[PDB]
């Protein structure tokens, strides 16, 4: 059995492997999420369509569960044993306490997922930060981020991935409770947040909408492209 | 053992003013069968412990064995420490109550006789952890024959020479030998003094009237 | 032993009673039969007493924690879920532990029956033990949704009263209980043959 | 089942019957049940074929390799030591009575007795088996000390003899094996030559 | 300097410096001492605080009835072999009945502490200890190293500028046989005294004590309590 | 970097490890021990660090079994951890077989043991020297060394430390096989005296244990009035 | 003993189960479930030994949910109930076996309506209709004599108030109320309780 | 092969508003045998606190040594001595600890209270424990019970002033239900040891009953 | 190359102090003890205006007569804390009683350190925590505050502060502390250092506080209680 220590401390007192894991998220592909009054939206650029790719397979918005779900940035692969973790986890969940997961206790989990795997012997860190939105049972919309070091925060709106520190300063200018007075206006800021990163748009921005009592549904093409007319 | 095969008769034990004395008598039956009748019953534990056993004679050689080897390492350290007769009757309950929770008893019944620091010590140990001290000890039959008469003396008189210890043993060595079925003629008397210990060789119930 | 509770308009009433026998030897007649899990929540005890003390004194333990990790109080539901849980891992190996569990929750009131046969089921009314069957009678007859807070005690003390005259395992004195949206409160401890004094 | 070892001035004298049983049918009546462990080291098997022939297996396999290590012949109590050992741990298990003679240069002659259970004891004398019990009385009455080797094959001739014609598990040939420094001689008692006591006709 | 970074690793001088490092950890630590008389065992330690409104870090910890240690070094390690002593004298006490000789005791310890010394990816102890204890040989003083070895001393010190309290042992060593107990505790309490750095002097605050004797089971003092062996000095 | 592990040779097969082993063996105190008829005697150079330590502190004499002995040079840490392994050894076949370990049969199981640290980088090699010594009157006196590579061999008079090349060359005038231990106690005293350094060392102790017939085949500290006089007799012949 | 009944249509499957928890001549609830939503349009009827019960329909309905949000399709009725019987036979030479009678119910949109029955030993077979417990000894002869493979949903349920009739006529554990549903293209319906 | 075997012996505990009192007799019997007179059921845990407890002697003497050793354990980490109702919280943990294979031992605790009360604490085998003002176990458990409810517990009768228990009384009591006790149950009657714990310390007093 | 468990030539474990280091990249926290209560304060260090403040937990309960003030690498903590809470409900369900603090504070400082890399578990931890823990709480002894580090090592504090600017809060908080303080004095004094070390302006919403009294439980300050001190502060 495999048992070095991967990831040790260094002078100045820093995990390099966790910072290369940092970059590692940084690479990834953008995406964007904000929590509205009664929804919340994720959204996330898309490198390449390609015009052969089967787009079902690429999806990197997934459902935890009936009322929970992620968007990620960084290795795909990594991301998708980490969905697979907490999938069973929301319904270990709801096997024992009788209820539906909560946005908090399943970002909770992922986090301590990410956190064990950065202390753990012989391990590699993973190399993903999440964003995870949901309605609590109560009805109060949530969204969560987690980073690799397994930190995680509540945030109003938050950007992840390439050239997330743009994404992020126009949120901060542009998020106010005027934006998000209504769904379709919602929907327009994470939108227009996008486009500040990613070139084409429309065509290359992938959109999830979660309601309060609707499951997760992913808007079409025509959709996203009315929605870009409007903006324009 | 769950179940005996080869066993030994009463041990008996009575302490005296400067030592103790234990008797036994030298026989291993095979369930009603005298098979085995020069094999001594009374252990040398130490120079100032010794230890006689009932039940099982395999059990009591595989606890020789032990109790030998731990007095062996003991004495290489040459510390000036040694097992005290009640650290030797500590540690026998201890391995006979953990034998008997793992369901693996030990079939005997211990009586352990020593002096140290000036003061006499008779302790007795069953197979099931069962363990105290007493100023006499009778283990099988020697409980509802020899016994009887070591507390009436007692009773009467607390504190024995060692001639009367000595007597009084042989004369309940005598009774056992009339009403036990599995007793034999010939038997050992084991000594402790502040001299040591001292095993005698094989005695025999000389005193034996048969006026019928 | 006889264990008994209902729900009902204002909460849910908890009784038993307070005996422990050996064999046909009374060991005691004040055995505390209910236990304070949390300000919002009880547990009653029938069945094997070492059992019964144990199991949901862990229970309380497992509670807690949950509310320390979750900065929330546990759901009547899920601390049941957690007792069916924890001696169900022991099925057929001799434990005898007959619980309900009493609470309100963010639902609102909350009863259910967990036995170590395996057993867990929510309902309005329940009673366990020895005399559960004699004082199911008089529950039943006397047992109305909308009942007053001061008979829905009368009835309860009345229930396990009767239980405690037929049942030769169930005696000494009647702890009651009651348990609203702010918590459970100890009613009263009346014994049994200072009732039968009253109600003769 | 009938074993009897017997010991002189330097050297012992084994013997046993040749009947192996499975209830009252006798599967082999020419077995031979005296195993030799060693070089002037042997062992007489009664009880369970399977356990003792396991038995003197893995002692054999044990005591090779421990002489081999000190470059010394084996010691005749040490080959009691290893049959004591795995006789007592597994007597749950086994239902082996064994007997081990042999001579050894430190202590000459011994015989060595290991009955069900584990228990060792060093014997001027040993029997075992189902057909020792018709001989105890004859064996000591007819027991002296210092008898040399030819009185203690005769001995143990008579003594088997006995235990067979009264025995049921007993019977067929004597096998006969005397060790001493010189080596090991056995022989083969069968047909006229198994000693015969007249039997009594009113 | 290839020679310096696993304990496995044996250098061109027969000597492994981990645990040559592990050595130098107790000499950081802070001055103990230790003596003994015919009849008692003393300890006597000099705490020191972090800072000035942190409390004094304890030295001083009970093992059983009869033995007691002065620690000095990682206490991390310190506890792990506290913990550790202390369940050997538990198991002596439950099998035999009866308080486990300090030698014997000494005696697991080097046991203990050396197979870290001799594997790879492990290391010394980083910590020294001064044992004091009674037995049925009379009292005892121990001393124990980082690397796996221990010495039976009659007067010993340990720690930061513990040379200056040693010296001052050696030279009143014929004393200690025949003295009192308090007389005993004075002569401990001037070597560390020694120790201390000019401008400075013992209090209740930063001075523990530890006593065993013929019929005195182990006992620590501190605080207001080692005021009636300071008053005097 | 050849000398790094113990499970790499060199360019010229020689494992440095093992070799730097014995390096630290050779900066101890010298030990001798003497075979003769009767049996065996050990002396050992007990140098006095501090005048605090008790006498008696860190005794490099130790008894492994009831019959045999063991003296040690080098790290005292490794040697008492092997006494642990030679005790265990000997208390095993005691209850495997019955009676009392052969010292050949001892110091090759030691040795085997010993062999076993030098062929992973996973542990590290013994850093001492130790001998046996035994008296049986079936086998007679046996002597034996053992060095951290693992190999064990039969001496009539060993040295170990130090001063080895000293000690071997006034072992030399002995003619031990035709003398007895008690005349042996003070040939071994006198000769630990003449190979200590007096100017480089300050004070050193000596500690003596012997076994033979005198002893009854048991292996212990020689007594104190025998030590005395022979620590006089060394004294005196240094004249 | 609990009692269990199916009756599968040409387009749905009726499934209807006794609401009594008793406990030693006792009826400790009278309300009691003993169907289990695997999904949208999969039902497990489990009764047997108390606490093994729900043990194993939980299990297996946080495995089938599982499946689900895994892969973005539901379990057919197919896989599910052999999903099942895998778990239940797997588990009966264990330490831990499992006593549960099952029935699973399902519709697929391309097999259409199936009926499952499963005892405790993991035999898994499939029928038009089946019963459990006791009162399947009374029932299964009704449903012999009237059922037909064209039968109507309106007829069906009349089918089955014949069997519960017949119960309270001639069963002697007291069954008063009797829960009732239907799964069909458009998922499960809960229909009125059949009681007396 | 049972490893169970019942030795008799009965224990008692009374608690008072400054005291507890812990009694039991000193006989040790097996079958229709008396082992020893000398052999009290009363064990010192504390300077506060005294446990009694008698049934199967192989496991009273197993579970007063684990008790023993857990306490020290306590003090070394907690770095206070424990109370007398965190000794019986932790030995009814221990008790369940073999739910399956039970210590016979019948357990009474008795001693003082943080606010210096006297408490007395009652035992299963397997943990069921509760606090009580007076309670009696062991073989002549039935007996003593019944006498302590009418006297200490003024149970059954009227127009009687409740006055507090005084220590002059209880002690009187105490000999009164065992010299009763011995004079019908065959297990119980050697002799009386009465352990008594105030705030001064801890008292023990030796009183005889009838031989046979 | 460079194990875990190494030794520096100056006897310091270059793991341990690595970690040390880490936890001067954390945001400030203050706890001082009085007769009254323990008070726990931390700077929350709200990174970007977007992120909710109410998730950022630095402060929280171990029991209800215990809290825990946390700094450095937050993640870390959390396994800590978890130990924690269930030491502290394994005593109550075993003794029957509350843990002290200080006990509490043992039994954490046991499990940090216990990293390894060979021989030691199947996932055993690989590195030393990186935080640096404040425990405040109620026991028998009344108030205690009790500071543990990465290194294992714990000792009992008047008045600590730890993190980024635990040099310059110990200079203010030497001055400002006395033993006869009161809560309410300790709490506006923690608040004043605060507000001064931070870099961001002190508002009710980039900060917490809790405290623990002898008569209440472990409580944290509101909106409305924090408004109400700083504007006094
Ligand atoms: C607190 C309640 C559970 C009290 C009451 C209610 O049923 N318990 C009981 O009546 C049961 C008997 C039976 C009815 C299960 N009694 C008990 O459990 C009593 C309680 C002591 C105070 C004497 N103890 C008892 O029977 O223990 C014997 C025993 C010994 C070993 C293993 C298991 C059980
Ligand atoms: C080979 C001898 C040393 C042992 C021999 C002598 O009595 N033992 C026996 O004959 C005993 C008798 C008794 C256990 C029924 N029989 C046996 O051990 C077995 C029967 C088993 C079911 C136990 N008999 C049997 O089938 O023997 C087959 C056999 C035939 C020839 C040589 C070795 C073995």
């Amino acid at each position: 059995s495999y048992d070095r220590a991967i990831t040790v401390f260094s002078p100045d007192g820093h995990l390099f492997q966790v910072e290369y894991a940092q970059e590692a998220v940084k690479k990834g592909s953008t995406a964007v999420g904000v929590r509205g009054r009664d929804i919340v939206v994720l959204g996330v650029e898309k490198k390449s369509v390609a015009k052969l790719q089967d787009e079902r397979t690429v999806r990197k918005i997934c459902a935890l569960d009936d009322n929970v779900c992620m968007a990620f940035a960084g290795l795909t692969a990594d991301a998708r044993i980490v969905i697979n973790r907490a999938r069973v986890e929301c319904q270990s969940h709801r096997l024992t306490v009788e209820d539906p997961v909560t946005v908090e206790y399943i970002t909770r989990y992922i986090a301590s997922l990410k956190q064990r795997y950065t202390q753990s012997n012989g391990r590699r860190p993973f190399g993903i930060s999440a964003l995870i939105v949901g309605f609590d049972f109560d009805g109060t919309p949530r969204l969560y981020q987690t980073d690799p070091s397994g930190t995680y925060h509540a945030w109003k709106a938050n950007a992840i991935g390439r050239g997330a520190k743009s994404v992020r300063e126009f949120l901060e200018k542009n998020y106010t409770d005027e934006a998000i007075e209504t769904d379709d206006l919602t929907i327009k800021l994470v939108i227009k947040a996008l486009l500040e990163v990613v070139q084409s748009g429309g065509k290359n921005i992938e959109l999830a909408v979660m309601r309060r009592d609707q499951s997760l549904k992913i808007l079409n093409p025509e959709e996203i492209e009315k929605y870009v007319a409007e903006i324009e | 053992t769950q179940n005996p095969m080869v066993t030994g008769t009463s041990v008996l034990g009575v302490k005296f003013e400067g030592g103790v004395v234990i008797a036994a008598d030298m026989l291993g039956s095979y369930g009603s069968l005298a098979r085995f009748r020069n094999i001594s019953r009374i252990m040398r534990v130490n120079n100032s412990t010794m230890l006689g056993a009932s039940g099982d004679y395999a059990d009591f050689q595989y606890l020789k064995q032990v109790l030998g080897q731990m007095v062996i390492d003991e004495e290489l350290l040459g510390d000036g420490h040694s097992y005290s007769p009640r650290a030797i009757h500590s540690w026998l309950t201890r391995a006979m109550y953990s034998r008997r929770s793992k369901m693996n008893p030990l079939w005997n019944t211990m009586v352990i006789g020593g002096y140290a620091d000036g003061e006499s010590f008779l302790g007795y140990v069953d197979m099931l952890g069962v363990a105290y001290e007493a100023p006499s000890l009778a283990t099988g039959y020697g409980a509802y024959l020899a016994q009887p008469l070591l507390r009436e003396v007692l009773e009467k008189q607390p504190v024995l020479s060692q001639t009367e210890a000595r007597d009084l043993v042989e004369r309940c060595m005598r009774v056992l030998y009339y009403r036990d079925a599995r007793s034999y003629n010939r038997f050992q008397i084991a000594t402790v003094t502040e001299k040591g210990v001292e095993i005698e060789g094989p005695l025999s119930t000389e005193t034996n009237w048969d006026i019928a | 032993t006889t264990t008994l509770a209902f729900k009902f308009r204002h909460g849910v009433i908890v009784a038993a009673d307070s005996r422990a026998t050996a064999g046909a030897y009374i060991a005691s007649q004040t055995v505390k039969k209910v236990i304070e899990i949390n300000p919002y929540l009880l547990g009653t005890m029938a069945g094997g007493a070492a059992d019964c003390s144990f199991w949901e004194r862990l229970l309380a333990r497992q509670c807690r924690i949950y509310e320390l990790r979750n900065k929330e109080r546990i759901s009547v539901a899920a601390a049941s879920k957690l007792l069916a849980n924890m001696v169900y891992q022991y099925k057929g190996m001799g434990l005898s532990m007959g619980t309900m569990i009493c609470g309100w929750d963010k639902r609102g009131p909350g009863l259910y029956y967990v036995d170590s046969e395996g057993n867990r089921i929510s309902g309005a009314t329940f009673s366990v033990g020895s005399g559960s069957v004699y004082a199911y009678g008089v529950m039943d007859r006397g047992y109305s949704y909308d009942l007053e807070v001061e008979q829905a005690y009368d009835l309860a003390r009345r229930a396990i009263y009767q239980a405690t005259y037929r049942d030769a395992y169930s005696g000494g004195a009647v702890n009651l209980y009651h348990v609203r949206e702010d918590g459970w409160i100890r009613v009263s401890s009346d014994n049994v043959a200072d009732l039968h004094e009253k109600y003769s | 089942t009938t074993i009897m070892a017997v010991q002189f001035d330097g050297g012992v004298v084994l013997g046993a019957d040749s009947r192996t049983t499975t209830g009252s049918y006798i599967a082999n009546r020419v077995t031979d049940k005296l195993t030799p462990i060693h070089d002037r080291i042997f062992c007489c098997r009664s009880g369970s074929a399977a356990d003792t022939q396991a038995v003197a297996d893995a002692v054999t396999y044990q005591l090779g390799f421990h002489s081999i290590e000190l470059n010394e012949p084996p010691l005749v109590h040490t080959a009691a030591s290893l049959f004591k050992e795995m006789c007592y741990r597994y007597r749950e298990d086994l239902m082996a009575g064994i007997i081990i003679a042999g001579w050894d240069p430190q202590e000459g002659g011994q015989v060595y007795s290991v009955p069900m259970g584990g228990m060792m004891v060093r014997q001027s004398f040993a029997i075992g088996g189902s057909g020792s019990s018709y001989i105890y009385g004859y064996v000591d009455a007819t027991y002296r000390e210092g008898m040399t080797k030819e009185e203690c094959l005769q001995f143990t001739a008579n003594a088997l003899a006995l235990a067979m014609e009264r025995d049921g598990s007993s019977g067929g040939v004597i096998r006969l094996a005397a060790i001493a420094e010189s080596g090991v001689e056995r022989q083969v008692l069968l047909g006229d030559q198994i000693p015969k006591f007249a039997v009594a006709t009113l | 300097n290839q020679y310096d970074n696993d304990v496995t690793v044996w250098s061109p001088q027969g000597r492994i410096h981990q645990i040559e490092y592990a050595m130098e950890a107790v000499k950081q630590g802070s001055a103990t001492v230790g003596l003994k008389s015919k009849t008692h065992a003393v300890l006597v330690a000099l705490k020191r605080a972090q800072s000035e409104l942190a409390a004094h870090q304890k030295k001083i910890l009970h093992v059983d009835n009869h033995i007691g240690i002065s620690i000095a070094g990682l206490t991390a390690d310190a506890r792990l072999l506290c913990n550790f002593m202390r369940q050997e004298c538990l198991d002596s006490r439950f099998v035999f009945d009866r308080p486990l000789p300090v030698s014997r005791l000494v005696s697991l310890i080097g046991s203990k502490t050396q197979i870290p010394t001799q594997r790879y990816g492990r290391r010394p102890y980083g910590v020294g200890l001064l044992i004091a204890g009674y037995d049925d040989m009379g009292p005892h003083i121990f001393q124990t190293c980082p690397s796996a070895n221990y010495f039976d001393c009659r007067a010993m010190s340990i720690g930061a500028r513990s040379q200056s309290a040693r010296t001052y042992l050696e030279r009143h060593m014929s004393e200690f046989m025949e003295c009192n107990l308090n007389e005993l505790v004075k002569h401990g309490l001037r070597a560390l005294r020694e120790t201390l750095p000019a401008e400075q002097d013992l209090t209740t605050k930063n001075v523990s004590i530890g006593i065993v004797g013929k019929d005195l089971e182990f006992t620590i003092y501190d605080d207001d309590d080692v005021s009636p062996f300071l008053e005097g000095l | 970097g050849y000398d790094l592990s113990a499970s790499t040779f060199s360019p010229d097969g020689r494992v440095f490890q093992v070799e730097y082993a014995m390096k630290a063996v050779e900066n101890s105190s010298t030990a001798i021990g003497i075979r003769c008829k009767d049996g065996v005697v050990f002396g050992v150079e007990k140098l006095v660090l501090s005048k605090l330590y008790e006498e008696g502190s860190n005794k490099r004499l130790f008894n492994v079994d009831r019959h045999v002995g063991m003296a040690v040079a080098g790290l005292l840490a490794d040697a008492r951890s092997l006494a642990d392994i030679a005790r265990e050894e000997a208390s095993n076949f005691r209850s495997n077989f019955g009676y009392n370990i052969p010292l050949k049969h001892l110091a090759d199981r030691v040795a085997m043991y010993v062999h076993a640290y030098t062929l992973y980088s996973a542990v590290r090699p013994f850093g001492c020297s130790f001998m046996l010594g035994s008296y049986s009157v079936n086998d007679g006196a046996q002597l034996y060394m053992i060095d951290p590579s693992g190999v064990s061999y039969g001496y009539w008079g060993c040295a170990i430390g130090k001063a080895r090349q000293a000690a071997k060359t006034e072992i030399e005038k002995l003619q031990m096989k035709e003398m007895t231990c008690r005349d042996i106690v003070k040939e071994v005293a006198k000769i630990i005296y003449i190979v200590h350094d007096e100017v480089k060392d300050k004070a050193f102790e000596l500690e003596l244990s012997w076994v033979g017939e005198l002893t009854n085949g048991r292996h212990e500290i020689v007594p104190k009035d025998i030590r005395e006089e022979a620590e006089k007799y060394a004294k005196e012949s240094l004249k | 003993m609990e009692y269990l009944i199916g009756i599968q249509g040409p387009d749905y499957v009726l499934v209807a189960s006794d609401r009594v928890a008793a406990s030693n001549i006792v009826q400790m609830k009278d309300d009691h479930d003993k169907m289990f939503k695997m999904s949208e349009k999969i039902l497990l009827l489990c009764v047997g030994e108390a606490g093994d019960t729900v043990q194993f329909a939980e299990y297996i309905q946080k495995n089938v949910q599982l499946y689900k949000m895994r892969n973005g399709y539901e379990l057919s009725p197919t896989a599910a109930a052999n999903f099942t019987r895998r778990n239940l036979a797997d588990c009966l030479r264990s330490r831990t076996p499992y006593h549960v009678n099952l029935l699973l119910a399902g519709y697929d949109e391309h097999e259409g309506p199936a009926l499952y029955y499963m005892d405790y030993l993991a035999a898994l077979a499939k029928a038009p209709f089946a019963a459990h417990g006791y009162g399947a000894f009374l029932t299964l002869s009704i449903l012999d004599r009237y059922y037909t493979p064209t039968i109507s949903r309106e007829r069906a349920v009349e089918l089955l108030r014949k069997c519960l009739e017949e119960l309270q006529k001639r069963f002697i554990l007291n069954l008063p109320t009797f829960s009732v549903r239907i799964i069909d293209k458009n998922g499960i319906h809960d229909l009125d309780n059949i009681s007396f | 092969f049972s490893p169970y075997v019942f030795n008799g012996g009965t224990i008692l505990a009374i608690a008072g508003e400054d005291f507890a009192i812990v009694a039991s007799d000193t006989r040790l019997s097996e079958g229709f045998s008396i082992h020893t007179r000398d052999s009290p059921k009363c064990y010192k845990l504390t300077d506060k606190t005294v446990i009694g407890c008698s049934g199967f002697h192989g496991d009273c003497l197993t579970l007063t040594k684990i008790i023993e050793a857990r306490l020290k354990m306590y003090k070394h980490s907690n770095n206070k001595a424990m109370t007398t109702g965190a000794i019986a919280a932790m030995l009814s943990t221990i008790l369940y600890s073999r739910r399956f294979f039970p210590y016979y031992v019948y357990n009474i605790i008795g001693g003082l209270d943080e606010e210096g009360k006297g408490a007395v604490y009652s035992f299963d085998p397997v943990g069921s424990y509760q606090r009580d003002s007076f309670k009696a176990g062991g073989s002549a458990s039935a007996m003593l019970q019944p006498l302590l409810d009418n006297q200490v517990g003024f149970k059954n009768m009227q127009n009687v002033e409740h006055v507090p228990l005084s220590l002059d009384r209880a002690m009187r009591l105490v000999k009164d239900v065992f010299i009763s006790a011995a004079e019908r149950d065959v297990y119980t009657g050697d002799a009386l040891r009465i352990c008594i714990v105030t705030k001064e310390g801890i008292r023990e007093e030796t009183v005889s009953l009838r031989k046979d | 190359y460079r194990g875990v468990n190494t030794f520096s030539p100056e006897g310091r474990l270059f793991q341990v102090e690595y970690a040390i280091e880490a936890i001067k990249l954390g945001s400030t926290a203050i706890g001082i003890q009085t007769s009254e209560g323990v008070c726990l304060a931390v700077e929350k260090r709200i990174t970007s205006p977007l992120m909710e403040p109410s998730s950022i937990e630095k402060i929280v309960e171990i029991d209800a007569h215990i809290g825990c003030a946390m700094s450095g690498l937050i993640a870390d903590a959390k396994t800590l804390i978890d130990k924690a809470r269930v030491e502290t409900q394994n005593h109550w369900f075993t003794y029957n009683e509350t843990m002290t603090v200080e006990s509490v504070t043992q039994a954490v400082s046991n499990l940090a350190l216990q990293f390894g890399e060979e021989d030691a578990d199947p996932g055993a931890m690989s590195r030393p925590f990186g935080v640096a823990l404040l425990f405040g709480g109620v026991d028998e002894k009344g108030p205690q505050l009790f500071h543990m580090d990465p290194s294992g090592t714990f000792v009992q504090c008047d008045a600590r502060a730890i993190g980024s600017a635990s040099e310059g809060a110990q200079s203010s908080l030497q001055e400002v502390y006395h033993k006869s303080m009161t809560l309410k004095e300790a709490i506006k004094s923690s608040l004043i250092i605060l507000k001064q070390v931070m870099e961001e302006k002190l508002n009710a919403t980039n900060i917490e506080l809790a405290t623990v009294q002898p008569g209440q439980n472990f409580h944290m300050f509101t909106k409305e209680e924090l408004e109400e001190v700083i504007k006094d502060i």
